């Protein structure tokens, strides 16, 4: 065998697939494809709810294999908490927008 | 050969606001123009077909 | 504008509308048709004239009432206004393709409608059996038409399971797993996989009728060595995943409801309820002969098919009682909704139960073709499939309008269509036992009392589908905005208020991995 | 007959866990009654010297020689005929 | 469910109104179609 | 046949029909059971104002309602099987008649000796006399010895159609090209009243079976005068 | 909001979906004219519609993927789902064709002669030409791997040259089945043996055309560079595509070629 | 002879393999016994029972189509 | 997008004037209704 | 019959390039020969007027509506008979 000649990702890709190429080899994600982690979630370490706007929904699975997940919106400002577990929730601004 | 993918990648990330299916060109509109008129051509004549069939 | 939104679409919502759109008025049609089959049997005699005419209006009540009003309206209506809703999808997996399966509805709906037109129209049963299906027997472009009416409403369907399993299935929160998706997600997923599985098999059926109808083949004719039976194996094995492709959607809608309505934040066993879906769809793949107790097989074969067919009480059992289980404690609102669920989950226990007794091969032998079998079968879908129909219609109208409808008015509907179907069907069971058979324009003057009360009903239920129209009219009417929302934090299609707008969900909900 | 189950029969030590005890079992369980049902014992069948059975062109090296492995005495017949 | 009070009510007499033509457009088409049917079946 | 404001079976003609009345009953007696069950704890979850809205656990009263459920069918399935295969029982038939169903009336056909068959039509109810059946009565009656077993074979000879007898507790499908046998044995003489079971066009409601049960002797004479 | 965040493609609306409907109205409709009434314009113009549709239907979904870049990851995982159910789907359409013909063959009817294949027809010989049909398929099986291993390794060319191999040997099963069904002794109007042959065998033939012309698309736009390396859904579908049409053509042919005759 | 017994060989409700495998039966011993004389001796029991089980109109074109030559059984 | 939004903006039909709504949900419902009971009296009327 | 040559029939375009033309076409080419061998003109099998044969309960929708699309006059019988 032997010869090349088809173009890469890397230098093909546009739109949107471009960018969340590069984000995602910079380690971050804009685009949420992957699954946040949780922190402690204590009044002090809140789970931080990146959001490109002002308030966000979020869903809590309270309990590890729970079916029901209690879903709220998340608003700029204090910290709020899951109402059926407490856990805390702090918007923040989302970075990459591309 | 060529290879002028970025070229049609340009053309058809411009903002011109066109949906898709026009964003590309003049010719885009005549197509479309063509299919939509024989659809409705079409639909009109079996509707008429079906009135004559409708009777004995 | 009004091109680019109604016809070009490309929205889980503005499709799920045109659906509700398309379902309520084929909803009307057939409820027409339901009222001619009982206006020539109200009275001993004939009244139509012809009993051709008589088998073209049975005929298409039950394509009309099964593929154009409650399969577009629970599937395409119901389906997608709430599962991207539910999971929190920006929209459908396939949003250009969803719009086509709207739109091969009307035009499927156009050649039924002209078939009925042409010639005699097809006085074939919704069955279509051949030799009386063939071209000898219904010689003519009729049954040629219901068979292409056919193709393309089984195309939509197929091509919409594609979408919802696809959808259902790659677009949730990634941190949400499929053991916690709302039941009527799961309801429209299973749905979805019975309908990819087993329409594909009808319209290879129907295929082959239609070859014999005009292409010299006889897969169905003795004479070229057919068999008119291989049909009816064909048809029956796509015809019982399909009645339950009729109910599951309903299932769900209803465990919603009662769960809902009962102010509890999740249905009784949830995972059991997932289980009993999942084996009603499985073992519903396994069953169909018992459409066929009375034409020839082999009694070990025929012993078998009762078997299997019984286990299925099982599973629909655990979802009986998940349903009792839920309401127990509930802070309980008797809301209009609350008691078409509370409806449906006695009537379409009845009627499963009164399947149970068919299943008996050797029962079935006497009530077999008759109409004992029409009652059976009215049960479930005049007060199951129906009854969850409005109870999920009267839940999430002010979810998809924005206004809300007269309560009061919607339990007077409720209160006289409850009367009125009940006392349509219940004589039924004993016009069947008594030996009426179905399919019948007119009957031995014994049977006269039954049919004559029977008729009767079918005038109240009328009455109950005009003042609907009106209730919703009014309800657009006075223009009530909706306020506030119970119970939200357990029900997300309800976040984004009413009606949500256009594009929900442009910025994914947060879920996060525990 | 055939197959279809709504969705999930794959990935997941829940969902292997979930087919295992909702699937599977319950399955051995059924055919389990189905073979306890038709635990019918048949009736020793008529026994003929048919020449092409109870073949014996070398006896056996265990026992007298003539008695087959798992030999059951009331569905086997020796070569001269049932064991009583 | 909470909303807030009728933008347009519909008062008694509108409602009236409403419910008597939503009856008549079901009723009368048909009505004519089966107070005719002999003739129809007379050719 | 059936008589006015009925509510069940018609009286068993034969010893099959009076085993499907009692395995209904019992079959019936459970439906009852079981929706009268289904209908007091709906009532029960819907007449108490205490409330318990918290999680609830499942599975351990699942178990209940899976096993019990299970227990039933096997209660109603076997009586149910038993007279299946009582129905495809070995009998031996001292008599063949074959009938065939046409567009619109049934054609008998005695041919175990001689060469007997003929046509059977639905009498016309403007020509009905006084007392006879509206859409029941046939011209032709199907003549055959009571107290025998008999063996029917059904056929038809264009579309599909449905030899069917309720107070006997027949139905055979009447299919081309194929010979459905199916045993008859009355045990009681008089005229019993059937109709068509499968749809086959415009007067799918107008042909009817009507079953005349005489003694064997009058039988033989009957045969012979019918040729 | 307004941007969006999610990696999903919110398609322009497109008067394509109604624009194929509308299609299928035509074509069906004008089956039952030619069928009936002999006629046969409402069918061309249906066909016209219907290729008209999917020409730019397709056109579009290249133009929003390997020009506006919208097939991100999250977008091509659920295309991969779409067509698997498809594929699954079409399974089941040539299930019921066996279906049929097992009802046929392991039981035969007196009407045929009591016996199968039914007395009067003289069946093909499975070594003939079937034989060689089955080794055409089975080749470009193996030639289309080829393709797909040097895309992957971006061989331009070598990906073209078996792309090329296996588009021509699609060509040369449908000449070969078409001259057979030329010099075939028997026909659909010769019972059920002609009916169960013909329709079975037709449908997978009309579906190898259409796995033909959906590679000779993946030709083209491999020449006008459109594929990289890593980024190729519409050859991989091709590919299933194509194998699903290997795999019923060896149930065919062991089960009516070899099996029932 | 009263009618048809009951045949192991055909145990269940479809019968039309007893009428046809007995109307073959009867035809090729008769031919048999006709290309062989055998003091003309016939085949009588397969015509008694073709003859209770087989509609009419099944023998009646099966023996048509043996006169023209176009009966697919062989006899 | 200029897809306006809200309570009575997103459906296909107007519902500023509730008689004229009132005519319209009559024709539509109403005319699914005596579709079936025209094409009986269309095949009675022929021949 | 079975299989096994050796190894490689597996990952590689150079492996998968040589079957395509060490395997794969040199079989097309054996069965070409052979199908080409035995390219054996069969005569007109006799014609008899079965009843199940050349059905035709329906005029095809093309010609004179008697004969079948890919008609081949020297093998297909018309229901009277061969065409010529
Ligand atoms: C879901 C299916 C469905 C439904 C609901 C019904 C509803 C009705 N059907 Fe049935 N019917 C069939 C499917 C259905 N039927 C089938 C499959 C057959 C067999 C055909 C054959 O034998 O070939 C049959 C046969 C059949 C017969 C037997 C004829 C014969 O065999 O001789 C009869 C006669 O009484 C009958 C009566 C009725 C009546 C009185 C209604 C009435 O209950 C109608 C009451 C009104 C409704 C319950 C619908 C109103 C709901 C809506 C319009 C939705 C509104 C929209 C929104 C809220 C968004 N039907
Ligand atoms: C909504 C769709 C629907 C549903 C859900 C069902 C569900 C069932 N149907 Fe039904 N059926 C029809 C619609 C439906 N059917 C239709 C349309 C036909 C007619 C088709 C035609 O020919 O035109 C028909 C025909 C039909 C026949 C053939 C009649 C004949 O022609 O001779 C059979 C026979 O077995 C049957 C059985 C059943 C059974 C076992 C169930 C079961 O699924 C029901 C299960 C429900 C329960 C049993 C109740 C809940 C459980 C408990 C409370 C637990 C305790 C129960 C026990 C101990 C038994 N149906
Ligand atoms: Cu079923
Ligand atoms: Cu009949
Ligand atoms: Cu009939
Ligand atoms: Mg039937
Ligand atoms: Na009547
Ligand atoms: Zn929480």
């Amino acid at each position: 065998a032997s010869g090349g000649g088809v173009p890469t990702d890397e230098e093909q890709a546009t739109g949107l697939e471009r960018e969340v190429m590069l984000a995602a080899r910079k380690g971050q994600d804009p685009y949420n494809i992957l699954a946040p982690k949780a922190t402690s979630g204590t009044k002090e370490d809140p789970n931080l709810v990146p959001s490109i706007t002002n308030k966000r929904i979020v869903g809590c699975i309270c309990e590890e294999d729970n079916s029901t997940v209690i879903w709220f919106w998340l608003h700029k400002g204090e910290a709020q908490r899951c109402p059926s577990c407490g856990t805390h929730y702090k918007l923040v601004p989302h970075q990459l927008a591309h | 050969f060529e290879n002028r993918v970025a070229e049609k990648q340009k053309l058809f990330q411009e903002d011109n606001g066109l949906p898709v299916h026009l964003k590309g060109g003049a010719t885009d509109n005549i197509l479309y123009r063509v299919t939509m008129t024989l659809c409705l051509g079409g639909t009109l004549y079996s509707l008429y077909c079906l009135g004559w069939a409708s009777f004995p | 504008m009004f091109i680019n939104r109604w016809l070009f679409s490309t929205n889980h919502k503005d499709i799920g509308t045109l659906y509700l759109l398309f379902g309520a008025w084929a909803g009307m049609v057939g409820t027409a048709l339901s009222l001619l089959i009982r206006a020539e049997l109200g009275q001993p005699g004939t009244l139509l004239g012809d009993d051709q005419i008589y088998n073209v209006v049975v005929t298409a009540h039950a394509f009309v009432m099964i593929f154009f009003m409650v399969m577009p309206i629970m599937i395409g209506g119901f389906g997608n206004w709430l599962v991207p809703l539910m999971i929190g999808a920006p929209d459908m997996a396939f949003p250009r393709m969803n719009n086509m399966s709207f739109w091969l509805l009307p035009p499927s709906f156009l050649l039924l409608l002209a078939s009925s037109m042409v010639e005699a129209g097809a006085g074939t049963g919704w069955t279509v059996y051949p030799p009386l299906a063939g071209n000898l027997a219904h010689a003519g472009a009729s049954v040629d038409l219901t068979i292409f009416s056919l193709h393309l409403a089984g195309v939509s369907s197929i091509l919409g399971a594609i979408n919802f399993i696809t959808t259902i299935i790659n677009m949730k929160p990634p941190a949400m797993s499929q053991y916690q998706t709302p039941l009527f997600v799961w309801s429209v997923m299973i749905t979805a996989v019975l309908l990819l599985l087993s329409l594909p098999v009808l319209a290879a059926g129907i295929t082959m009728l239609l070859t014999d109808r005009n292409l010299n083949t006889t897969f169905f004719d003795p004479a070229g060595g057919g068999d008119p039976i291989l049909y009816q194996h064909l048809f029956w094995f796509f015809g019982h995943p399909e009645v339950y492709i009729l109910i599951l959607p309903g299932f769900g809608m209803i465990s919603h409801i009662v769960t809902y309505y009962s102010g509890k934040k999740e249905p009784f066993g949830y995972m059991g309820m997932v289980w009993a879906m999942m084996s009603i769809g499985f073992l519903g793949f396994i069953v169909w002969a018992h459409h066929m107790f009375t034409v020839g097989m082999d009694v070990d074969t025929r012993a078998y098919f009762t078997s299997a067919t019984m286990i299925i009480a099982i599973p629909t059992g655990v979802k009986v009682f998940s349903w009792l289980a839920t309401l127990h404690g509930g802070n309980i609102k008797w809301s209009p909704a609350m008691m078409w669920a509370l409806g449906f989950i006695f009537l379409f226990t009845v009627g499963g139960l009164t399947g149970i007794v068919l299943a008996n091969s050797s029962l079935d032998i006497v009530l077999h073709d008759t109409y004992y079998v029409v009652a059976h079968f009215h049960y479930v879908l005049s007060m199951g499939a129906v009854f969850a129909i409005m109870g999920g219609f009267v839940h999430w109208f002010p979810l998809f309008s924005g206004y809300t409808l007269n309560d009061t008015w919607a339990k007077i509907h409720f209160a006289i269509m409850f009367v009125g179907v009940n006392m349509t069907f219940f004589p039924q069971h004993f016009l069947g036992l008594s030996g009426m058979p179905r399919r019948y324009s007119d009957y031995p003057d014994a049977y006269t009392m039954w049919n004559t009360i029977s008729s009767m009903g079918s005038f109240i239920s009328l009455t109950a589908v005009m003042l609907m129209v009106f209730i919703i009219w009014e309800a657009f009417a006075s223009k009530r905005e909706v306020l506030t929302v119970d119970l939200t934090t357990t029900n997300l299609e309800w976040l984004n208020g009413c009606p949500p707008p256009y594009h929900t969900f442009e910025e994914p909900t947060y879920v996060n991995l525990k | 007959a055939s197959a279809a189950k709504g969705d999930h029969g794959g990935t997941g030590a829940r969902t292997w866990r979930f087919l295992t005890f909702g699937l599977a079992l319950p399955s051995v369980a059924l055919c389990t009654l189905n073979s306890w049902l038709h635990s019918g014992h048949r009736e020793r069948p008529a026994f003929i010297p048919y020449h092409h059975l109870r073949i014996r062109t070398k006896p056996f090296s265990w026992g007298d020689g003539n008695h087959t492995f798992f030999h059951n005495p009331r569905v086997n017949p020796l070569p001269t005929g049932y064991e009583k | 469910i909470t909303a807030k009070p009728a933008k347009t009510p519909t008062s008694p007499k509108e409602q009236a109104i409403g419910l008597s033509v939503t009856f008549l457009s079901f009723l009368l088409p048909a009505g004519w179609v089966l107070y005719h049917l002999d003739n129809y079946k007379k050719s | 046949m059936a008589y006015p404001m009925q509510l069940g079976f018609q009286d068993a003609t034969s010893p099959i029909m009076e085993e499907l009345l009692h395995f209904h009953d019992h079959t019936l007696m459970i439906v009852f059971l079981i929706s009268s069950l289904v209908l007091y704890i709906i009532s029960l979850m819907l007449t108490t104002k205490l409330t318990h809205t918290s999680t609830m656990d499942a599975q351990e009263v699942e178990t209940i309602w899976t096993i019990l459920p299970a227990i039933i069918l096997i209660l109603i399935a076997l009586p149910s099987l038993r007279i299946l295969y009582m129905m495809d029982e070995i009998n031996n038939p001292s008599l063949t008649v074959k009938t065939m169903g046409h567009q619109w009336y049934w054609s008998y056909e005695y041919t175990d000796y001689e060469d007997l068959s003929f046509d059977s039509y639905m009498i016309p109810t403007s020509e009905l006399k006084p007392g006879e059946l509206r859409l029941l009565e046939v011209d032709n009656r199907v003549v055959l010895p009571m107290e025998m077993t008999i063996r029917m074979l059904v056929s038809s000879e264009d579309v599909l159609h449905s030899w069917a007898v309720p107070s006997l507790g027949l139905k055979t499908d009447a299919i081309p090209g194929r010979l459905n046998q199916t045993t008859l044995m009355s045990s009681r003489p008089g005229l019993y009243y059937g109709q068509c079971s499968e749809i086959c066009g415009s007067n799918h409601s107008f042909m009817p079976i009507v079953l005349e049960l005489v003694p064997l002797k009058y039988f033989e004479k009957w045969s012979a005068s019918m040729l | 909001m307004t941007h969006q965040t999610h990696a999903y493609h919110m398609v322009n609306p497109s008067p394509w979906p109604l624009t194929g409907a509308l299609s299928a109205l035509l074509m069906t409709s004008g089956l039952t004219m030619w069928f009936h009434f002999n006629s046969m314009t409402l069918l061309m113009i249906g066909l016209t519609t219907n290729m008209l549709t999917m020409y730019q239907w397709w056109r579009d979904v290249i133009r929003e993927s390997t020009f506006q870049g919208h097939h991100t990851p999250a977008v091509q995982k659920g295309l991969r789902y779409g067509m698997i159910l498809f594929i699954i789907s079409e399974v089941l359409f040539f299930t019921g064709f066996f279906w049929a013909f097992y009802h046929s063959s392991l039981a035969p009817t007196p009407e045929l002669g009591g016996c199968w294949p039914p007395t009067g027809i003289h069946p093909l010989n499975p070594l003939e030409v079937p034989l060689l049909n089955t080794s055409v398929l089975l080749a470009s099986g193996v030639s289309i791997t080829w393709a797909h291993h040097s895309l992957m390794e971006g061989d331009r060319k070598h990906m073209l040259q078996a792309l090329f191999i296996t588009i021509t040997l699609g060509v040369y099963f449908t000449l070969l089945q078409a001259s057979e069904y030329y010099e075939a002794p028997f026909t659909i109007s010769d019972g059920v043996y002609g009916s169960t042959f013909f329709v079975a065998t037709g449908f997978h033939g009309l579906h190898v055309i259409i796995g033909s012309t959906f590679l000779i698309v993946c030709f083209f736009r491999q020449l006008k560079f459109h594929f990289t390396s890593n980024h190729h859904f519409g050859f991989e579908a091709g590919a299933w595509y194509w194998h699903f049409v290997d795999v019923v053509w060896l149930f065919l042919y062991v089960s009516i070629y070899w099996w029932g005759s | 002879y009263q009618t048809a017994p009951f045949d192991s060989r055909f145990p269940n409700q479809n019968q039309t393999r007893n009428c046809w495998q007995n109307y073959l039966d009867f035809h090729r011993c008769e031919k048999a016994m006709t290309a062989k004389g055998g003091d003309v001796s016939v085949c009588e029991w397969y015509r008694r029972v073709y003859k209770s089980l087989c509609p009419i109109s099944w023998v009646s074109t099966w023996d048509d189509r043996r006169a023209e030559g176009t009966f697919p059984g062989k006899i | 997008s200029h897809y306006e939004e809200g309570p009575g903006k997103n459906i296909p039909f107007s519902v500023e004037n509730k008689w004229r709504l009132l005519a319209m949900m009559t024709l539509f419902f109403g005319s699914g209704f005596a579709a079936p009971f025209f094409i009986v009296r269309h095949q009675l009327l022929k021949k």
